[PDB]
């Protein structure tokens, strides 16, 4: 009993099937391609891959009741920590032909998985890079609409405001999925989540703060914006 | 003041107006890959050559290596991250390359990373392997020849032994001034050596109670000596080779004692399979049996005496087998967060 | 038809008459110092190009290695001393030379033979002691690195090792083709594998059970494998150096044994001095102890069996201990008569 | 009681001295130059240069009367086996300055020492070479009047007629001193002399034979001349 509908959000897709659960799908923007090995159901004579929010922490985010999110059609959105492009696949099939994804990853061997995928995929540019270096690929990347975040970092808070003022839109949306084990792994979760939203608040307007339980132990996505 | 793009690199003044482009002149790819870590590439300079002529002593990059290696080559120039130039250039990119912008910093962007990353293998830890190895190999012979050359040379300037203990000078010394009878003082320092050596040097010289040597007798030692420069350089390129496989191969491992070290683990575990097979305790002691614990040349275990060491290394040891996991099956980096943890644990064991 | 003079080739007919001359274009001891002893140099050759684009097709040299280079050249020539060229250029040198055409012969004479003649040392026998010692050396290094260099591009073609059992080749192949993917018929063919085994590789080469290798991968074992080429080439410049020395040293142990086994010879007994203060008796079992006796190695002894080789090998250190005498003291030049003795009572022993 | 006066051969002379013996000698074609620790006696403000017999083999062959010597000024001589130029330096005195010599020496170390020895003695062109191959010095030489062989070399005979067949002005003259033990070390002196001199006349005229005891042991200088 597969059966597709409209979400709140743009580029987003409720879905229920057999088991009468209810999910989350996007609409592969690349007919036939499979990213990491998605679901995938024909609704009519389209394509949707179904969103694992087991896979993906925004997805858990969106699944969690996200409020606000940023990421809609013809948007830029510089992705840190794209590696192999999971959940970066998604923003893809949102963002349509029309948006950008200049992704980010450290590590090659991971980066490397995602370069087949943007041969048709051409939304993303896949760009091995380090993110606490944003200078380090100045020349491959333009001012975005929204960053996205979500590397294991402890200097991630001053990570996405260094590229936010760098290549953040005034007036324009970050997104970052903070682990908090990976900042302090002795300090408490909800200690450190009040100084990483404190210290984001110096630089951005707070917008949300969601946790990602049941899906992600000690994890808090942050949505801000650029003043 | 001076930003790049996909195509090329711009100059901007002080109101955000173009002054003189310079599109590249090789590969894109070729040029940014160099330009983006702050080194300074053949398009680069004559722009700056250009602007110089055209009342210009001022210049500001967005990145620092950068015009470090400008003021030291002449240009006066600070730097500013993001620069007016850059924040023009981002701002309005169809300005500059067009409507169909995003498709070239597409088409380049690709390029760049399939430039940068190895392509997929299933034996290059075992490559990373080999290379550990001839770079023992390597110093193995760097030793018998350096030995023969000071026996060799010795027959004509047995002086000169110890006066250049350090085997590169000596090297460098019979493969440039060659006879004996070529010592200048300009050649001495052409070398760099202590004007004091140098002394000491000219001296020996004149006291050398060395054999006559003719032009046939001294090319032979010059090839010799040759070969071991250039036996110098294979093994630079060997720790080069290691060092960017170690990317590909173990970045956690790299990050955490550096390619060089993290190399020297897998090799003496048989492979980064093995390597993520074993635990703290056996890492802790690999490589060493007098000769004890590779892991040790840590330098946070090396700078501190013997009994504040076996603490740290079972810290360190409780990293790598994180890190060799890892590394062995995703290959996502997460040696920041292992490097904090360990720090932090070392300052208590202090 | 062709002859050479102090100054330069000249070209007569048949009846005497000049054809066409041609002076030395680079120092005239350079230039014959290589057409006496039968070599063609840039000169000679273009002296013939000219012949032939003036209806001459026969040529005759006074020296047959010569005739031989050239017909292989292109130029069909006979050998023919003294020739009617060189009878005319020696019985009237002023006729080509001028008045003072003996000044000339003197001038270019002295200097050839001082360019030939290595300057007088103390030392040139330790000298060539070195050359030996850094000859092992060298082919020690050689294994260690060739070895290595099976090693690891077997990781990529691990078929390939038995295949080119011959290192020089596997050396070449690594080096040459690189990558196991520009293996085609005529790049396996350039190396001269024999057709049989050109197909072995080929073959070998679809079923290759190896890891696959970057560019980045394929280039550090190729720098190796020059490596290991520059070291045969360093190889070669100390036999020719061996071979070269050995004229000033020892020339009659080189005319009994050869250059290299003389040479050895002088570096197991310490010195030249040394050598000649031994009797056959020790000569007889010079450097060896299973090995013994490096003289064992004379072409003379080891074709005959064990029994008839003893008798032989007196005979060989009798005439070494004579050698190495008079080297040691004039350097008079008697291994002639020397080898007629030993090959008489070889004839005998037989 | 030292006093000199000439001999048959012109550029040598007699010589007895205090000891009242008689011994040979020549003009030193360069005053105040020695070349073998020879002895020499100022006559009248003119140098002469002792010919030692135990050191020179032609010295050998004066001094036990040697009837025909070719080898007189202002000829041209090819000298093979030059040595040190001992007693090629005699032959240099006599030849004088209008004389030309052509010195073949295989042993460099040796024939080193004479080439100091020509800087002055402009006479001799030392050339490196060896006696078998004639060729291989083709281009250093011209035709001679007087061919000089004293080559430590089974092949002795032919060596001479090589390179009289070559470098011998027709109707010129050898000299050759012959070492019976380096043709034969089995063979009797006296039946190996009278094959090299068979040898010799196939294309020479011998015109005489001398022994050089006391001086040599089985060794006798012949004297020929090309037809």
């Amino acid at each position: 009993m597969v059966e597709v509908k409209k979400h709140k959000f743009p580029g987003v897709y409720v879905v229920i099937d057999d088991d009468g659960s209810e999910k989350i799908a996007t609409k592969n923007l690349v007919p036939g391609q499979r990213v990491y090995g998605e679901r995938v159901i024909k609704w009519e004579g389209e394509e949707y891959r179904i969103w694992n929010p087991h896979r993906s922490k925004l997805g858990a985010a969106i699944v969690n009741g996200l409020k606000n999110f940023p990421i809609k059609p013809g948007k830029s959105v510089l992705y840190l920590g794209i590696a192999s492009g999971t959940t970066a696949s998604h923003v893809s099939d949102i963002v349509g032909w029309e948006g950008k994804i200049y992704g980010i990853e450290f590590s090659p061997r991971v980066l490397r998985e995602l370069v087949p995928i943007v041969e048709e995929r051409r939304n993303i540019i896949p760009i091995l890079g380090d993110a606490t270096k944003p200078e380090e690929y100045r020349a491959l990347v333009t001012k975005v609409d929204v960053i996205f975040e979500d590397v294991a970092q402890p200097t991630q808070a001053k990570i996405l405001i260094d590229n936010a003022k760098a290549y953040l839109k005034r007036g324009g949306y970050g997104m970052i999925a903070v682990k908090s084990r990976s900042i302090d792994v002795t300090k408490e979760p909800e200690q450190v989540f009040k100084e990483v939203e404190r210290e984001l608040s110096e630089y951005f307007e707070v917008i949300e703060r969601l946790n990602l339980e049941p899906y992600e132990k000690d994890h808090a996505l942050f949505v801000v914006r650029k003043p | 003041f001076i930003s790049e793009n996909v195509r090329g690199i711009y100059a901007f003044d002080e109101n955000g107006n173009l002054i003189e482009k310079r599109y590249f002149t090789d590969k894109p790819e070729k040029v940014l890959d160099q330009l983006l870590k702050g080194e300074i590439t053949k398009d680069l300079e004559e722009l700056l050559n250009s602007l110089k002529e055209k009342g210009y002593d001022e210049f500001v990059f967005e990145h620092p290596e950068l015009s470090r290696r400008a003021k030291e080559l002449g240009f006066s120039a600070t730097t500013e991250f993001p620069n007016i130039a850059g924040e023009r250039l981002r701002s309005n990119p169809e300005e500059f390359l067009g409507e169909n912008w995003f498709e070239e910093y597409y088409k380049v962007g690709v390029a760049l990373t399939r430039m940068r990353i190895q392509e997929q293998s299933g034996a290059r830890d075992k490559m990373v392997i080999q290379a550990i190895e001839a770079l023992d190999d390597v110093d193995k012979v760097i030793n018998l020849l350096v030995a023969r050359l000071r026996e060799w040379y010795s027959l004509h300037f047995p002086e000169l032994d110890e006066l250049l203990p350090k085997h590169p000078q000596y090297v460098a010394f019979v493969k440039t001034v060659g006879h004996r009878d070529n010592i200048n003082e300009e050649v001495l320092r052409e070398l760099g050596l202590s004007e004091e050596k140098i002394k000491k040097i000219l001296e020996a010289k004149e006291k050398t109670m060395g054999a006559w040597m003719d032009q046939t007798d001294i090319e032979v030692v010059r090839q010799l000596a040759e070969e071991i420069d250039r036996l110098y350089q294979l093994r630079k390129k060997l720790e080069d080779y290691i060092d960017r496989a170690m990317d590909d191969v173990a970045p956690n491992l790299k990050a955490l004692v550096g390619a060089k070290l993290a190399a020297r683990l897998i090799s003496l575990a048989g492979g980064l399979r093995e390597l993520a097979m074993m635990p703290s305790s056996t890492i802790q002691v690999l490589g060493a049996e007098p000769k004890h614990g590779v892991i040790y040349q840590y330098p946070a275990i090396n700078r501190s005496p013997w009994w504040q060491r076996g603490k740290i290394a079972r810290a360190l040891a409780g990293k790598l087998a994180i890190a060799a996991r890892v590394d062995y099956f995703s290959g996502e980096y997460i040696a920041e967060e292992l490097k904090k943890e360990l720090e932090a644990r070392i300052r208590e064991i202090k």
